[PDB]
């Protein structure tokens, strides 16, 4: 009964080509996810100050 | 020689990886023929034949007949060789023993790195 | 010139090593590492700290003395 | 506050980039350290024995 | 067949340099500061190249160009503060490397040490000329004072100063010259660093214990490569902390005012890396004496190999020498602090005593102490 | 003498080459005279010196010190290289003196 | 300095002093010529015409 990690190795990490493709796709998705999450964190920490948080009052 | 260890290790690991990744039919036929000749030539004379009988009974539980060996050899193809070599030789940690002027022998990290190809 | 083959002559020195994949990256990292760090700090501190302690004393003395120098002297305006 | 914005108009963007770099470093530094340890474990666990004749 | 890494000429050089280079197994994290310096140099070159795409060397447009980079070039502030704080990190790594060389006896590699001293001089010149480029008040007046120091040279000082100035005082000509020199010098620094690494590879690398490590050499590619990458990551962490949280921590606020040649700033102090030399200069009352002392401060590294008297290369096994070395480091911090502080009653005497102690520690106390240690070891 | 021996022993313990298993001559700087002296050493002493140095470099690699029972004692430290180094320096002094006149 | 204090080196200094003095003159003339040092050049008769 292979574990998750062994499964990951035998599926994607064994040959460098699949490794690199995994790295690229993970890179794209991680970039998206980290950007979203960090932006959420920064906005929450600075909630009420950012122009995006107050533009509605002065817009329209 | 003391100054040729690194080169020979590089070539040996290169051959291992070449068999693992891009073995060809012709060399497979050569290997099968060599194996057939070794099997038939070794089992010549009462002493080697008796040795094979005893060792085969102890290990295989049966003396595999030469015809069975020939059939199993004939089943071998380039795909089979690549599969088995990838299973046993590729990205596997090796065991190394050195004796004498072995300073040029690559450090174990380099030896393990040689066991896989970044191209493949 | 300096290549692995002919660096030096050594005899009868046997070295046993383990594959990275067979051994843990962080073995006893805190159970052994923290005592070792404490030992290293103990060995070094007597030699290292005192010069910086003297520097801190000098710095505090200089800052305080400058602040006193800028301060007014009552005797100058006694008359 | 307006004068501070004038002097440093990239202030909020600088803070955002600083947060992102802090998180990315907090991720990477342990991982690169782990890679270094994995490569160095062969030497760290190396046992040398002198066996003179 | 042959391995291309070992047979192709460019690949052969690269291999012998940073792939199969026999490196000692026990070099500490103090041996990553050299690679950190190389990374800093490459980073400074790239960042300065991107800055120069928007920098103009005319006095009418210098400060306006810097403001244009800061506010209008996309991500211009990142590049600019990366350069400014990377210079400080550069000098941090330079000082740490010099300290490592003193402590572990790396100065015994005469050729590498002397090339390193030349690199130090060139890097300090590059930093000074670069600081003039923003053309703030600090740039102008610090340039005036530092260049005016050269006038103390007898019989040729005035002519040499006016030649460097390009005129009667610091002005547009000087700014343009400093831009050209600050551009060209880093590449000379790279060439000198290549010669530096060549001389180093000729004799190998000294280990912390100070004993020859030919028995225990390990390849550079599978170990120190990842170790240096890690050091680069840590250095980048520190640098990005500076860039993205305290971008003006190490810079004087006055440099954000346009240079006024008719009014001086309240305080005229050079950058922090030059502060110890500035304090030494101020210590000596005579101008020529001050200039000579400032030169000797750096040139003493040339005499350091001659001063070596211990039978042991490294200070790891010499406790008293370690006490002297840390006294010297504390003295350097003291000199930097005094050079920061204004010239007044408390600071003057501390600076004079600190400079005297610096020269004494390097010249007299350390060799005598090493001789005493040799006697103690019965050597 | 006892006072001098006491201060020498204090310095010996203050220096860490005993902690790493090295002897005093193991820590000498390898100048040309020292290189010739090492070259002239008998095989047993050369191999022992090489192993002690390698073990010390290994210990410093992991920032560890040898167990206190294995520390080299001040009394048992033997200056193996010193006779050979003295002979080499004597030969060098003779050559320099001949060169002088 | 200890090695280079003997009869032979004192002879060797005497042999190379005329050469060292000659090269020093070459440096002295070259510096004056390159810099057009008017202090020294005024004494020389023909070159004095420059100024
Ligand atoms: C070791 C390499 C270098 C060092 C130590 C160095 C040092 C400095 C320093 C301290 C400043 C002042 C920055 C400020 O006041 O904000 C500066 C500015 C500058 N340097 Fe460099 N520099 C280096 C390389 C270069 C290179 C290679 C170039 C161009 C190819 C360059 C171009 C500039 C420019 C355009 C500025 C103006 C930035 C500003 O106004 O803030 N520098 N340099
Ligand atoms: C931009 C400035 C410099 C660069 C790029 C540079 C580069 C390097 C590099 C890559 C190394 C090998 C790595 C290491 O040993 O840590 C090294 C070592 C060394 N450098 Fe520097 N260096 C610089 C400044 C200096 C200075 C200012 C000095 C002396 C005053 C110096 C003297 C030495 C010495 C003696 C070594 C040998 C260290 C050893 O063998 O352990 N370098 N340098």
């Amino acid at each position: 009964a292979p574990t998750l990690t062994a499964r990951l190795y035998s599926l994607l990490f064994r040959r460098t080509s699949t490794f690199a493709l995994t790295i690229a796709v993970g890179a794209l998705f991680f970039e998206r996810a980290f950007d979203q999450g960090a932006d959420a964190i920064y906005e929450h920490i600075n909630q009420g100050k950012l122009w995006k948080h107050i533009k509605h009052k002065y817009e329209n | 020689d003391n100054m040729s260890i690194d080169d020979m290790m590089f070539f040996l690991q290169g051959q291992w990886m070449r068999l693992c990744t891009s073995a060809t039919e012709s060399e497979v036929v050569r290997g099968k023929n060599i194996l057939r000749n070794a099997l038939v030539s070794h089992l010549d004379g009462t002493t080697p034949v008796c040795e094979d009988i005893g060792r085969s009974l102890l290990t295989y539980g049966r003396r595999i007949p030469l015809a069975e060996w020939e059939s199993r050899i004939a089943e071998v193809d380039a795909s089979v060789v690549r599969e088995v070599c990838s299973k046993y030789f590729y990205d596997q940690c090796p065991a190394v023993a050195g004796l004498g002027p072995i300073e040029q022998l690559p450090d174990y990290n380099r030896i393990r790195s040689g066991m896989f190809w970044l191209r493949f | 010139g300096r290549e692995f083959g002919h660096l030096t002559r050594m005899r009868h020195v046997i070295t046993y090593s383990l594959s990275p994949f067979e051994q843990r990256a962080f073995p006893h990292y805190f159970t052994k590492g923290i005592p070792n760090v404490l030992r290293r700090t103990r060995a070094c501190i007597l030699r290292v700290a005192p010069p910086f302690v003297v520097f801190y004393l000098v710095y505090t003395w200089g800052t305080q003395e400058f602040e006193k120098s800028k301060r007014k002297n009552p005797a100058a305006y006694e008359n | 506050t307006f004068l501070r914005w004038a002097s440093e108009p990239e202030h909020d963007h600088r803070k955002r980039m600083g947060l992102k770099m802090l998180m990315m470093m907090g991720l990477l530094l342990p991982l690169v350290y782990a890679m270094k340890r994995h490569k160095w474990s062969v030497l760290k666990s190396r046992k040398l024995a002198y066996r003179p004749p | 067949m042959t391995n291309i890494r070992k047979s192709h000429p460019l690949m052969k050089i690269i291999n012998n340099a940073f792939i199969d280079l026999p490196a000692p197994s026990n070099i500490s994290s103090w041996w990553n500061f050299g690679s950190l310096l190389g990374i800093c140099l490459i980073l400074q070159i790239l960042t300065g190249l991107f800055l120069a795409m928007h920098y103009t060397s005319d006095t009418t447009t210098a400060f306006s160009s810097v403001t244009h980079i800061c506010r209008d070039v996309n991500y211009g502030w990142v590049i600019r503060y990366l350069h400014a704080n990377g210079a400080s990190m550069f000098f941090i790594c330079l000082f740490i490397h010099v300290g490592r060389g003193l402590y572990y006896g790396s100065y015994m590699f005469l050729e590498t040490w002397n090339i390193g001293v030349v690199l130090l001089f060139t890097v300090m010149a590059t930093a000074f000329m670069g600081y003039v480029l923003p053309w703030g008040q600090m740039s102008f007046w610090g340039a005036t004072v530092i260049t005016n120091l050269l006038s103390a040279i007898p019989y040729i000082g005035t002519d040499l100063v006016e030649w460097i100035w390009g005129g009667f005082s610091v002005d547009k000509a000087t700014l343009t010259r400093f831009f050209a020199f600050h551009f060209i010098l880093p590449f000379i620094i790279t060439a000198l660093a290549a010669v530096h690494l060549l001389f180093l590879h000729e004799t190998g690398s000294n280990n912390p214990t100070g004993i020859s490590s030919d028995m225990d050499k390990i390849p550079f590619h599978p170990y120190y490569t990842i170790k240096d990458i890690l050091g680069a990551l840590f250095m980048m962490l520190i640098l990005l902390i500076l860039v993205l949280f305290s971008p003006d921590l190490l810079g004087d606020p006055d440099n954000y005012t346009p240079a006024n040649p008719l009014n001086t700033p309240p305080h005229i102090k050079p950058e922090w890396y030059f502060l110890f030399a500035y304090a030494i200069l101020r210590s000596i009352p005579n101008k020529l004496g001050g200039v000579l002392a400032l030169v000797a401060s750096i040139l003493i590294l040339i005499l350091m190999p001659m001063l070596h008297t211990s039978k042991q290369r490294s200070m790891m096994f010499r406790p008293l020498s370690q006490c002297l070395f840390w006294m010297l480091v504390a003295d350097l911090i003291t000199l930097t602090w005094i050079g920061g502080q204004p010239v007044e009653h408390p600071f003057i005497i501390i600076g004079q005593l600190a400079s005297i102690l610096y020269f004494l520690i390097i010249l007299v106390l350390m060799p005598i102490t090493s001789i005493i240690e040799n006697n103690l070891l019965k050597w | 003498s006892k006072w001098l021996e006491g201060i020498r022993k204090w310095y010996y313990n203050a220096a860490g080459f005993n902690k790493l298993g090295l002897m005093r001559d193991d820590t000498i700087y390898e100048d040309d005279d020292v290189k010739e002296a090492i070259r002239r050493l008998p095989e047993n002493l050369y191999n022992d010196r090489v192993f002690r140095i390698k073990r010390a470099l290994d210990l410093t690699m992991r920032q560890q010190i040898l167990p206190k029972e294995q520390w080299t004692k001040y009394e048992e430290d033997k200056f193996y290289l010193e006779p050979y180094l003295k002979e080499v320096i004597r030969e060098r002094k003779e050559r320099e003196e001949w060169a002088k006149k | 300095l200890s090695r280079f204090l003997g009869p032979r080196y004192r002879e060797l200094a005497r042999n190379w002093i005329p050469t060292a003095s000659m090269w020093g003159a070459v440096g002295a003339v070259g510096l004056v010529w390159a810099t057009d040092w008017r202090l020294i050049l005024d004494w020389v008769p023909y070159i004095n015409g420059k100024f």
